[PDB]
């Protein structure tokens, strides 16, 4: 899963996390998330996020 | 055997102390109770001899008192110190806050003769003080359990930031189902009206469990809390109702005035 | 420039959080208030850059209100975000618990139209509960700064544990030393027997800092408290002198009795 | 100059070095190098005294 991935260095690793405060679409974008998960983000629809990953 | 309990926070992966990761990476064996499956993949990545505790909780309706469950999480951990396993237990937050799985397990193992011992970590009241901007030494603060707020006398100091913990759960148990939100929350606000007024803006609060995701920071009147939407993971705010005010008597035996104060 | 705030917790290296650390690491400079010269090397280890905040207190044997400390800690800090430097203050335990630095650095910042943010740490409130195996929600807790407790109406709950921080300095009003006199301290007994007997078992915790150290657990009556040393980490643990008494009406209207509690 | 500021550190963070200590300080503090004077401030729990022997 490179949502999850994605999320655990975000979570850990505060370069990434300036970067993405930055840019947040360019960022998710670059590491490979999807449209409808970037669309989840950035509507806080966390129920969605969780069932585009399997949890 | 031996047995560590270590805290996650509230946030994925980040908010982990360094040498509580360090516990995890090096258990034979750990017990998990953590907020979602991002957390949990996150984990299995550190070490992949993962026991899920949430495994123990009711499903499909069956009888099970909340007491049974952890009763059952709690001989799981145990069995495997009893068994010879270097374990560590991983909760999220903080594993001794609101926490009587880890109480119990360390209690025991130290009476069977084990060594056992907690590890701190960031609670959800932790999170809130950041994410609130608010300091608790600002005119102090209180925290208690919704339930036992209800249940026990205790009288508020309304110059403090008071919490109340499990406030979707306030007022229940077991025998007796006043599911409704409405009309145990209701309750509450008559309660709470003792020292607060009707208009009062408290503030629902839920810490973020992903680093993209924004906390929920409500703010309502106080009147209006019976039809709020509350989580599990859902903690009150109250906000004081009242400024600070010299304690002339006490200023008095000092032998000082508020003049004097520094 | 921009501005984050991060705690260090108590235990030198192990007891900040990985994203904290993070922070730290790629920070263009840092501002520090650590317990002791070791962890001062443990900091510049992680980057260089790093301002030691202590340099703001009195020095020399000067006299300096404590207002004016903070003060001048805060426009340092600002001073580096208005350059236009990547921030960040390292402030130990929990930044923004029992902490004015922090927030008034993020409020003023936030004003001048900067980013600012706090992440949260591990306080010694959170170590207390760990070291003394002592669960918060069990009865609930409440925190007050032990002069602003004498200097002001704070009525505590007996039936909770209370936490007096700051005692070491308790009732010296005039902010510029680091220990009260005992007259002042024989006066907060005086005052708390309103709710706590002479008698009354308390406890002076002190949190280790360092891994080889064990933390001061120190139990002594109340009425003891005027000739105990303190230090300035000193906390003070005033565990519950009353008994839990029934809510009746509000049990009544739940539809539940004492029965089905304890 | 000493390694106790070294030794701390690593200490504080490692949680096979901790439980290595816990099990046999004296022998793990030996093993790092540290003074009998700096194993027995340790073992007195005289804070003050290592403060001492770090480079204050
Ligand atoms: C069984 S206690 C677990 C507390 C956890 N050990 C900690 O350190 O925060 C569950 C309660 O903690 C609080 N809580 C848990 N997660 C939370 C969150 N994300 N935001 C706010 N409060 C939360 C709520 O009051 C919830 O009812
Ligand atoms: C200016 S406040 C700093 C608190 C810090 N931000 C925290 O998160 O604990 C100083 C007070 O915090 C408490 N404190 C600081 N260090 C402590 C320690 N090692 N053990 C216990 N309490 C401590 C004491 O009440 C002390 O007077
Ligand atoms: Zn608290």
């Amino acid at each position: 899963s490179g949502l999850s991935d994605f999320f655990t260095q975000l979570g850990q690793d505060a370069q990434l996390m300036e970067d993405y405060k930055q840019n947040p679409e360019a960022v998710m974008r670059a590491h490979g998330l999807t449209d409808e998960q970037i669309n989840a983000v950035m509507t806080g629809d966390m129920e969605k996020l969780k069932t585009l990953s399997g949890d | 055997g031996s047995l560590v309990c270590v805290g996650t926070g509230l946030q994925l992966a980040g908010q982990i102390s360094v040498l509580s990761r360090s516990y995890i990476e090096h258990a034979d064996i750990v017990f998990s109770l953590l907020p979602d499956g991002f957390s949990q993949r996150w984990l299995t990545k550190l070490n992949p001899n993962v026991i899920n505790l949430q495994q123990f909780y009711a499903q499909n309706g069956e009888v099970k008192n909340r007491r049974d469950t952890y009763e059952q999480m709690v001989n799981a951990i145990l069995d495997a110190v009893r068994a010879g396993k270097k374990t560590v237990c991983a909760l999220y937050g903080h594993p001794g806050v609101f926490a009587c799985v880890s109480h119990m397990a360390i209690t025991r193992a130290k009476a069977e003769g084990f060594s056992a011992k907690m590890e701190p970590g960031i609670s959800a009241e932790a999170c809130l003080w950041a994410d609130l901007g608010i300091d608790p030494g600002n005119s102090g603060h209180q925290s208690f359990e919704a339930s036992q707020f209800m249940f026990f006398n205790h009288v508020p100091d309304p110059t403090t930031h008071l919490l109340l913990w499990q406030i979707a759960i306030a007022g229940e148990h077991t025998l007796t189902q006043f599911h409704t939100s409405s009309d145990r929350l209701q309750i509450l606000v008559e309660q709470l009206n003792q020292w607060y007024p009707l208009d009062h803006e408290v503030v629902i609060y839920e810490a973020a469990n992903l680093p993209i995701q924004a906390p929920r920071i409500e703010r309502l009147p106080l009147a209006n809390l019976p039809q709020a939407h509350l989580m599990p993971i859902s903690t009150l705010l109250i906000p004081p109702a009242k400024k600070l005010e010299y304690n002339y008597a006490i200023l008095a035996k000092l032998g000082i005035g508020p003049e004097d104060l520094g």
